[PDB]
């Protein structure tokens, strides 16, 4: 189903809140990721 | 602060592609694995038209939310679109007012 997927990404925001501008994204590496992969 | 598109997230890479990522994570201890080495692997079950695939990268996403407190903001946002491609738009709409 999909219950099962709502109860595993389950997320209190109250338990788990947001809080460096010298960061790099984790997209960023994703797609450097994607790049070398294509060669190999 | 350079985020994925729309666009990105609905264009999905080649199984042996996404195996690799899958390889990597299992190499470096599955849930254990580096943050950057799961997310690489959550983004690309997102980008899959499998929607269990989606399910997990979106739950995959959650569990770096939870465990790095670093990682939220940009998180909150990959949440958005991940919930978005699963017409999740309640959990969608609550994260990105966050």
């Amino acid at each position: 189903s999909a219950t099962t997927f709502r109860i595993l990404a389950h997320l209190d925001e109250q338990r788990y809140p947001l809080p460096e501008k010298n960061l790099p994204s984790l997209f960023e590496g994703f797609k450097a990721t994607v790049s070398i992969i294509q060669q190999r | 602060d350079f985020w994925p598109t729309l666009k990105d997230a609905y264009e999905p890479l080649y199984p042996q592609q996404l195996e690799i990522l899958r390889q990597q994570v299992v190499s470096e201890g599955g849930p254990t694995a580096t943050i950057q080495s799961r997310f690489n692997y959550a983004w690309g079950l997102i980008k899959s038209t499998d929607v269990n695939d989606e399910r997990l990268g979106v739950k995959i996403l959650t569990d770096i939310y939870k465990e790095a407190e670093s990682r939220r903001r940009e998180c909150l946002y990959y949440l958005t679109i991940g919930c978005y491609k699963l017409g999740e738009y309640s959990m969608a709409k609550r994260y990105v007012d966050t």
